[PDB]
């Protein structure tokens, strides 16, 4: 294929490898104070992504840079355009770096509390501020003729029913890829804890996402969307189902099925386009017209092709190395 | 006020306060792998508390680094559209190189060294330290070839078809001589604020302990300190005279603020009418600041090895304004850090791509060029306001609460423990102040 189509799908890679890894980040975060209901127990939960949080958001770090370099017409464009909500999301992960970072750094229940207060910022605000932003990238933009978004304007067009659709989709998402990783992390009071929250939990990913998953694919989507859209709607269903028959691998990797599902979804159902106008007179932006040279993404591609496999593998060695369950403490 | 210099004071802010924090992270994983490889070899305990002690330091510095370094990325395309796009065929590629390898390297093995002590072998806890420390050097390394395109763009060719700078030759963007001078000054300076913030609280803590085995670890922690500000301060001479020697080719209007008139005239004669030169006062003050602050740190040590040497302790007054002296010079080199990016990037002004001296002739390269002004995004000005407002109040937030913890774990002082032990879970990565509360009763 093209260079401009392998960097589509490579985008697409790194973005789905940030929502799956990130996105067990916020549920863990998410139902930290809800499924701890105890210092000791939400330590354990916090302690679970602990070693391995960081990663995962170099994992958006690297998403944002070779989404600059591959394709930097489309950068510009969804980062100005998105201004406001991009900066929510930023706000709310500084908020969560220093809370899971400094949660150890002193040893009393004040620093603590203001530590989860962190955490649930961090951890709610960017789940639903992605599923935002990401519904109104496959809804479409106000998109000029050169490639420019007011976000003034666009930014009350931003607050539609899709867009709140997909953001509760997200974080419902993300709560339950949180909550087959616990499951999967954790041994004691703790996992019984959350197989105790695991009904909630799954009832709002099945009753939000599906219907958003259904909708971005049927509106926005091709002829095999529904497919997709029927197959993360029975991954969520088989990740909520193994977990209630103690499969949490099988649980978290149903999950994770459904999470790379729906961003396959988001950008299959985009491609070729890479950024859907809203104006008759704008040009939507595609692979080509927002695209770097061919130059630069041969050494892109040689570099990601030498690089990134190496990456994956020593993360996933650090993941190994930490694959022994939490206890919690009485 | 409109849009434009809001942008530039966002980024101005957001990014100096990175770079407050970016610079011991750089010298100080180096003196903490040190220090537990020392501990290592050595076997002596005095070291393994050295290494709880700095890496205590260490892992604050760090956690406030990640953030603000995450806002500067985004940063990027929310509020500078129009340069996002001019520079991201060839700009964007040190930055997805740098998130690739040395952000992934440094984050994974960091925690890797936070939380697997006893669950890989020593040699390998040793080994993850050295290689964050070396992905901070390489993260550093990349930043800046980005930065220096940014001064002194080459490897591109503009193209009218798409308007943009385009990646034509890696090698030359990579091996920039910008870039390849700037690195290692960055490194050095890094190095002289880790160094200078050893040394300080070593020496602090020697007289402290005089006054009141347990502290032995203070001696050789303030000579590893002391080694790494020389080293660091004769590094930093070197590679600032060579960025001299490039910054009086390749940016005139720089040096001629640290003739202006002359090259004025030339500039607006060659780019169009408008102003082309930097704030005079900021650059001039700037300059001075990134070397009056050296003189401080140079000062520090060398009355450290005056009243330390063939292990004296003083016991007077000396011993008091020792300690005074120490901790007013910590912050000497965060301060000249930023002096110096400061000076470096209000004199890149008024380009966000300067244009390339040697550039000027090749009709091919002549447009890589590019202004402030015609390279933010535009945006409603409340907008940029409200993300202004923001980012400055949760950072200054964040500066206070990071003094105030290392503040804390430096007065609690070095571990009563010369090993690892398996009860209280401590180890060479443990906080000094992880089981204290917030204000501790000693
Ligand atoms: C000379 C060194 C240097 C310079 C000039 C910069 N940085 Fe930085 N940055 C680092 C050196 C560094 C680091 C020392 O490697 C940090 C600080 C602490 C850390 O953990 O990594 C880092 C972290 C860091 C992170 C956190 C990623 C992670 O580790 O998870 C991001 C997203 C950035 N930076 C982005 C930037 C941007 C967008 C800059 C310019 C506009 C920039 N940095 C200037
Ligand atoms: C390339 C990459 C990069 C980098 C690395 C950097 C690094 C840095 N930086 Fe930068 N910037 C940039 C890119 C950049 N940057 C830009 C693009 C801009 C826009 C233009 C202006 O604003 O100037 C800025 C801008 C800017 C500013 C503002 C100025 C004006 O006026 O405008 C400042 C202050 C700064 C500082 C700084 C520092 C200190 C540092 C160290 C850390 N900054
Ligand atoms: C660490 C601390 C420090 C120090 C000490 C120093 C010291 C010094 N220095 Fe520096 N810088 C710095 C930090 C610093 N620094 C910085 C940060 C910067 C930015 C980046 C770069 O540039 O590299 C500079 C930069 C820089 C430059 C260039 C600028 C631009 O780029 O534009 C020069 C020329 C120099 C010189 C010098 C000298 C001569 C000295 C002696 C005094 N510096």
């Amino acid at each position: 294929m093209d260079h401009n189509t392998f960097w589509f799908i490579l985008i697409a890679f790194l973005f789905s490898g940030y929502f799956l890894l990130e996105g067990f980040d916020f549920g863990v975060g998410i139902l930290a104070p809800i499924i701890g209901k105890d210092s000791a127990a939400r330590n354990t939960v916090i302690r679970t992504i602990g070693p391995v949080w960081d990663g995962n958001e170099v994992w958006l770090i690297v998403a944002g840079g070779a989404l600059f370099a591959a394709f930097p017409e489309w950068y510009a464009t969804m980062f100005s355009g998105m201004y406001l909500p991009l900066f929510l999301v930023l706000v709310s992960l500084i908020i969560r770096v220093v809370g899971l970072e400094w949660r150890k750094k002193v040893d009393d229940p004040r620093w603590q509390k203001w530590s989860d207060r962190a955490i649930f910022i961090g951890s709610w605000t960017p789940p639903l501020m992605w599923g935002f932003i990401f519904a109104n990238i496959l809804r479409g933009m106000p998109i000029k003729a050169d490639h420019t978004i007011d976000a003034a304007a666009a930014l009350p067009g931003m607050v539609n029913v899709f867009a709140i659709l997909g953001a509760l989709a997200f974080t419902a998402l993300f709560a339950l890829h949180g909550l087959a990783f616990i499951r999967l992390k954790t041994a004691g009071r703790v996992r019984t804890d959350a197989a105790k929250a695991a009904p909630g939990v799954a009832l709002l990913a099945a009753v939000t996402g599906g219907p958003f998953v259904l909708w971005a694919a049927i509106a926005y989507g091709r002829s095999w969307s529904w497919i997709l859209a029927v197959l993360i709607i029975a991954a969520v269903l088989g990740g909520a189902f193994a977990l209630i028959k103690d499969r949490d691998g099988l649980s978290f990797l149903s999950t994770s099925v459904a999470v790379i599902g729906v961003v396959a979804l988001l950008f299959s159902s985009l491609f070729p386009n890479v950024m859907p106008t809203t104006l008759a007179d704008g040009v939507s932006l595609d692979i080509w017209n927002a695209s770097a040279s061919h130059y630069a993404l041969t050494i892109l591609t040689w570099t990601a092709a030498v690089i990134a496999p190496l990456v994956v593998l020593y993360q996933g060695w650090t993941y190994w190395v930490f694959r022994k369950r939490l206890h919690a403490e009485p | 006020m409109d849009v434009v210099d809001i942008a530039r004071w966002q980024f101005g802010i957001t990014t100096v306060y990175h770079f407050i924090f970016v610079p011991l992270t750089i010298g100080l994983a180096p003196l903490v792998a040190i220090m537990q490889t020392f501990w290592q070899v050595t076997g002596k305990e005095h070291w393994y508390r050295a290494t709880r002690f700095f890496g205590t330091v260490l892992l604050i510095n760090f956690a406030v680094g990640v953030a603000t370094g995450i806002v500067q990325e985004f940063q990027f395309g929310m509020n500078w559209s129009e340069y996002s796009r001019f520079v991201g065929d060839v700009f964007g590629g040190p930055l997805a190189l740098e998130g690739l390898i040395a952000f992934f390297l440094e984050s994974v093995f960091l925690g890797l060294w936070i939380f697997g002590w006893g669950k890989i072998p020593g040699w390998l806890h040793t080994a993850s330290i050295w290689i964050v420390a070396i992905a901070t050097n390489i993260s550093a390394y990349f930043i800046i070839v980005a930065n220096s395109f940014m001064q002194h763009p080459v490897g591109a060719e503009y193209n009218p078809e798409t308007g943009r700078a385009e990646l034509t030759d890696f090698w030359a963007l990579l091996t920039n001589s910008t870039a390849l001078a700037a690195f290692p000054h960055a490194v050095a300076g890094g190095f002289l604020t880790a160094g200078t913030f050893v040394l300080g609280i070593s020496g602090w803590w020697i007289i402290r302990a005089h006054r009141q085995s347990k502290h032995s670890m203070h001696r050789p922690a303030l000579w590893v300190g002391w080694w790494t500000t020389v080293v660091s301060s004769v590094a930093l001479f070197i590679t600032g005279d060579t960025q001299a020697k490039l910054m009086f080719v390749q940016q005139p209007m720089k040096m001629a603020s640290a003739g202006v008139n002359q090259l004025q005239a030339a500039a607006e004669q060659a780019y169009g009418p408008g102003n082309y030169s930097p704030n005079l006062f900021v650059t001039y003050w700037s300059f001075r600041a990134m070397i009056g602050l050296m003189l401080g740190s140079l000062a520090i040590a060398a009355i450290a090895w005056l009243l330390l040497r063939k292990k004296r302790t003083p016991t007077g007054k000396i011993a008091r304004l020792f300690q005074i002296g120490s901790l007013i010079a910590i912050p000497f080199p965060f301060l000249a850090n930023s002096a110096g990016w400061i000076f470096t990037e209000m004199g890149r002004q008024p380009w966000v791509v300067h244009p390339n001296p040697e550039s000027a002739g090749d009709a091919r390269t002549e447009m890589i060029r590019m202004t402030v002004d015609m390279g933010v995004s535009d945006h409603a000005p409340w907008q940029v306001w409200l993300t202004l407002i923001g980012f400055t109040i949760l950072y200054l937030i964040l500066f206070v609460v990071w003094v105030w913890l290392i503040r804390r774990a430096v007065l609690i002082g070095p571990p009563e423990e010369g090993a690892p032990s398996v009860e209280a879970k401590t180890g060479p990565a443990t906080p000094i102040g992880s089981d204290m509360p917030m204000t501790p009763l000693q």
